[PDB]
């Protein structure tokens, strides 16, 4: 109700831009990267 | 005296950016002025009326609501001044606005309106009003309605005062109510302090002599001023030049 | 382990919190509703005892933005510091000591 | 207004504690100049002789025909800020 | 400043440097009409407060002190003005509304009252400004018998708006069932005599009530109190009073084309550029006088008393003077010799103590 | 001023109104009837315009945030109701943000992931 | 509450700084974001053997 | 390109229209101009419509001194970062990745 009680005032909670799965996607590219092609690809191609 | 003789149709066109004025007498010079006040909304619906008389009653009298935008292509001497009131009788008063060649008269009386008015022409006011009593106030000074041209009035009637503003403008080859801006300018202001509910135009019809008046006709736009924010732009000299109705549609919401 | 993600979602609503909490604050007038200010009292007054709740509120959502900018302050820090982890210790081998 | 200042005095030292804030803002940013750009106690000059191998540094160094004393790149970012 | 007898080192913001205004000018309209408050005030009859009566008074200079000199006036009370002020502002949009009520209603003609006349007779609006004045009429507005030609609405449909008048004699259906316009059982006539009678005590008294109402410059302005006009001065710092309007500037001549109902000239942030003057109809733009920040750059107590004086973004013809982008800068010789910075003045100068010096 | 739904919400006898967490008012009892209802404000959103320059197109898109779109090209994202936009399958960069990863450009107005 | 908001217009922007300063905070996540995590403009796959 | 120094250019001009814009706001008082109050009023209400005047822009300069000390931390902190990558990408050769 904490939550409602907010809303009902005029609070909103904007949604981040980048969703969780996007964010865990970024970081599955990046481990990707860095156990594939070491430090390679954060220089330039991997 | 009173004789029925104009027959009035109803069209209805867009207002585009026509009703414009400026909101208070203070020069401002390349400002973007926000001012919420009575305008006359974006693109609304203005009705055009036609009044002919050829050689019953068919022109009633109009509302007023909250303010009244008035154009005319017509010349000058066709269209010479309104009649505006609540009950257009001896009971109330009443303001007639009558312009002629060399001045304007506004005067606030108790009028006897006749149904169907028209200023005949020497002028005449006997087909107008039946009798005047009681009257209020007199205001004589030049006129405002001197010569293809079209000319725009707004009327405002605000805690006591009748507020007049008026623009002329050199259209050509366009539909009568023009593209762009023509910002009113304040012409009057009138300590009258009246109801006023409706209103009506007054035309002048001549004589035959020859079907006693000489066929006619007056074409003329009328539409109704609302409470809206509007955002003006002043450009180098002080003119308004270009506004946005704020509360038109989202994309000028965002500008304003 | 991960009690500082934890702060952060708990100052954040305990902000949000604070700030529902000071509507309910008369603030020196006669009532905290508006409504009840309204159906009560004439405009006169009624102009004075709304004055007062919105100058209390308007304070307490000043207070709240400036909390918000501070805290914002903090985890932009936090996050340059998160950036700048992510280019030296994962993209690259760092030197840094105990970076 | 003497009338309001005079009324204003009852507040205390707000306006010094304003003033105080603004001139350490003030302050701060002639520091931030410093600190970024006077890492150099001597001022180096190239030699008249602008080759370095290939390099082309016009486009970077000072350029004399500009009263400015600016570099290109520098005279297209000072034009590109209002 | 610094609360302490010695001073460091360096630049000290100390105070700030204005211009004084040199002479007080006012400029008010020619016109002198004395103003008819007399047929107001001392009026036989006055009408009832369902048909109150309202009298427009414009183009006229008034002088207020009579109406002190010479009063009956039980109550004075004023909401938005101050009454020994009257004489030196101008105004429009004056109006003096007289009617008579009871002693008992006298608080009712306020803005925002709750009772009988207040709704259904005349309403005052919440942002009034002007003054109410209330004074017994026992000796003139009372009959023995009953003097009862003074009426108020005591039953109307709904609340009236501010200054308007309802002299309409229709029936009023208090009930359920429709009158009809026949009086009888829960149908009351709505207009009802007060019984005023000189046997009453005070509060049932009949009270004469007379609201003078004004604007406040948001129109130009008709009625002004007995200033008299003074000349105009240009190019000097001086504290004007056009029409009421008090401000501090130096007056020039202007280069705007104003329209001619326009009077006030405004620039971006609403601050007044330029006025127009009744008197005479021309521009004056309005320029505030030279003004900044006075920083004493000293060196330490301990080694010299020696100061100098910084007018920041003051030019030094209007204030060992030396002009810098900073400001002007007294009492320090500049020199062409170039050192390190040891008191930061700006924009590439500094001072030291070596007498101060400037340089770059 | 307010929804009044239908309340599970079970009242001890003595008990007249109902509060929330944050003392807002979240239940009340009927007088006339003794049943108990949920009283929910109603809806209200941040009505977001989304544009491309003036320079380009006037044409614009509304997002209602936080709305669903049975309650104000009308498509429902994580954000909010956006009126005036076409979903597209396709992917690209982002031009507008929307939120919840969508975003939108002007190519009319597309709305995308 | 119009008369709550006809009053609260005479304290001029204070409602606009708010919302643009809550607005800069708000884009400001959204970049924080970005700039930690969007730091490769390839989407990197691991092989199927692993 | 130059969008983050034309941006602070941008926030300093608009803080101070801000702030001078706040002096046309009545804050509660019968009029915004002091020099009306005072033509206008008596000393006992004028010092109250001059004392909501002054609570007004006093709030309002506090306001403005804040969240100028909020952009001089923010703008200190890329002064420093600025004078790092000066001292580590000018002055020598990083092995900092993407500093
Ligand atoms: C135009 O209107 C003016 C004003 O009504 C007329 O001038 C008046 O004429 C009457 C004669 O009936 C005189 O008694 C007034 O003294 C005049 N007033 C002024 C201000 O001049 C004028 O006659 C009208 N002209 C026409 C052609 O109708
Ligand atoms: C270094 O680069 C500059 C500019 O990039 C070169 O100057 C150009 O010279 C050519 C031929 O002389 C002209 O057509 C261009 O207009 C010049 N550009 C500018 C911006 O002035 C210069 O030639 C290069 N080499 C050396 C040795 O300075
Ligand atoms: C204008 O009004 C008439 C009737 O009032 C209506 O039939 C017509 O559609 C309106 N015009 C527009 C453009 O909506
Ligand atoms: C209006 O006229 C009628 C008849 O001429 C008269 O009885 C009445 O008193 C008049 N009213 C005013 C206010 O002049
Ligand atoms: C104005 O006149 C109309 C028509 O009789 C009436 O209904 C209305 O109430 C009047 N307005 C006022 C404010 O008295
Ligand atoms: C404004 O006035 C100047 C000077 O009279 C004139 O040259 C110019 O055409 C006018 N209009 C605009 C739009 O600048
Ligand atoms: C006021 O009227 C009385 C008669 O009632 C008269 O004697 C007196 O002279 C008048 N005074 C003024 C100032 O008109
Ligand atoms: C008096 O003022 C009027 C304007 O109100 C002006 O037209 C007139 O010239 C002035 N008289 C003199 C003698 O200047
Ligand atoms: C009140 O009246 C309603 C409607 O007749 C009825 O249902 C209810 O039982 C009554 N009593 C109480 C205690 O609500």
């Amino acid at each position: 109700d904490l939550i409602c009680a907010q809303k009902f005032n005029g609070l909103t909670v904007l949604p981040p831009l980048l969703t969780d799965e996007m964010i865990a996607q970024y970081t599955s590219a990046l481990l990707a990267g860095t156990i594939t092609s070491g430090w390679t690809f954060g220089a330039g191609p991997a | 005296q009173c004789v029925n003789l104009i027959t009035r149709t109803q069209s209805y066109t867009n207002s585009f950016t026509r009703g414009v004025y400026y909101p208070d007498k203070v020069f401002r010079s390349s400002v973007l002025h926000s001012t919420q006040d009575l305008f006359l909304p974006f693109f609304s619906n203005v009705t055009w009326f036609h009044a002919i008389h050829v050689s019953r009653f068919d022109n009633p009298a109009l509302p007023f609501n909250d303010g009244v935008y008035f154009a005319s292509t017509e010349k000058s001497n066709i269209i010479r001044g309104w009649i505006f009131g609540t009950t257009l009788d001896s009971k109330t008063q009443s303001l007639l606005i009558v312009n002629n060649a060399t001045n304007v008269v506004i005067k606030v009386c108790e009028f006897q309106f006749c149904n169907d008015p028209f200023l005949d022409v020497m002028e005449s006011e006997f087909r107008v009003y039946s009798s005047a009593n009681n009257c209020t106030f007199e205001y004589v000074s030049q006129p405002f309605l001197m010569d293809k041209n079209l000319r725009e009035f707004v009327f405002k009637n605000i805690d006591g005062y009748f507020k007049i503003y008026s623009k002329h403008t050199p259209i050509n080859l366009e539909r009568d109510l023009p593209q762009g801006f023509s910002a009113l300018e304040p012409l009057v202001d009138l300590p009258i302090g009246i109801n006023i509910t409706r209103f009506q135009t007054l035309l002048a019809l001549h004589r035959s002599y020859l079907s006693g008046w000489t066929a006619g006709a007056a074409a003329y736009y009328v539409g109704y001023l609302q409470p809206r924010t509007f955002l003006l732009k002043y450009n180098e000299n002080g003119t308004i030049t270009d506004a946005v109705d704020c509360a038109l549609d989202p994309l000028s919401e965002t500008k304003c | 382990a991960l009690g500082k993600l934890q702060d952060v979602v708990n100052h954040n609503a305990q902000a949000l919190n604070t700030l529902v909490k000071q509507l309910s604050s008369k603030f020196g007038a006669i009532s905290s509703v508006l409504n009840d200010i309204l159906s009560r009292l004439d405009p006169p007054e009624a102009e004075v005892q709304i004055d007062r709740l919105i100058t209390g509120r308007l304070q307490s959502l000043q207070t709240y933005v400036t909390q918000q900018l501070i805290r914002a302050a903090e985890i932009r820090a936090s996050a340059n510091l998160a950036a700048t982890k992510m280019s030296e210790c994962v993209l690259g081998q760092s030197k840094r000591v105990d970076f | 207004s003497t009338e309001c200042s005079n009324l204003l005095l009852q507040y205390g030292s707000f306006c010094t504690q304003l003033k105080r804030a603004l001139t350490g803002i003030a302050v701060e940013q002639d520091k931030n100049t410093q600190e970024v750009f006077a890492q150099v106690k001597q001022i180096y000059k190239t030699p008249p002789i602008k080759y370095f191998g290939g390099f082309n540094f016009s486009q970077i160094l000072p350029d004399p025909s500009k009263p400015s004393k600016r570099s290109p790149i520098e005279d297209l970012l000072f034009n590109k800020v209002t | 400043t610094l609360k302490s007898f010695t001073v460091e080192k360096g630049i000290y913001q100390t105070s700030n440097f204005r211009v004084q205004p040199t002479e007080s000018i006012v400029r008010f309209p020619n016109i002198t009409n004395l103003c008819p408050f007399h047929e107001v005030f001392n009026a036989t009859t006055f009408a009832s407060v369902y048909a109150w009566n309202r009298k427009r008074i414009s183009n006229c200079v008034a002088d207020y002190s009579v109406i002190y000199n010479f009063a009956p006036f039980f109550a004075f009370k004023c909401y938005g003005v101050s009454p020994t002020k009257l004489n030196d502002l101008c105004f429009t949009n004056v109006y003096a509304d007289s009617f008579v009520i009871r002693g008992n209603e006298v608080s009712q003609i306020a803005p925002g009252q709750t009772g009988n006349i207040a709704d259904y007779n005349y309403k005052l609006p919440d942002d009034f400004t002007g003054c109410v004045i209330a004074w017994n009429s026992n000796k003139l507005d009372s009959k023995p018998s009953g003097n009862y030609n003074y009426l108020y609405r005591l039953f109307r449909k709904s609340k009236l708006k501010p200054f308007e008048r309802d002299i309409s004699t229709e029936i009023y259906q208090a009930g359920n069932k429709p009158c009809n316009g026949v009086a009888g059982p829960n149908c009351y006539s709505p207009l009802q005599s007060y019984g005023f009678r000189p046997t009453y005590g005070v509060g049932h008294q009949p009270y004469r009530v007379v609201v003078l109402s004004f604007e406040l410059l948001h129109a130009p302005a008709t009625v002004c109190g007995p200033k008299k006009s003074t000349n105009l001065v240009k190019n000097k710092c001086v504290n004007f009073n056009f029409n009421g309007l008090t401000g501090t500037g130096v007056l020039t001549e202007s280069n705007k084309k104003f329209l001619p109902f326009q009077q006030f000239g405004r620039d971006i942030a609403d601050t007044t550029d330029a006025v127009r003057d009744p008197q005479t109809l021309e521009i004056l733009d309005i320029t505030p006088c030279s003004f900044g920040g006075v920083s004493v750059i000293t060196p330490g107590t301990n080694t010299s008393n020696q100061v100098a004086v910084l007018y920041q973004g003051v030019n030094c013809t209007e204030v060992n003077v030396f002009q810098t982008r900073a400001g002007c800068l007294i009492g320090a010789e500049y020199v062409n010799n170039s050192y390190e910075c040891d008191i930061p003045i700006g924009a590439g100068i500094c001072a030291s103590y070596q007498s101060i010096i400037a340089y770059t």
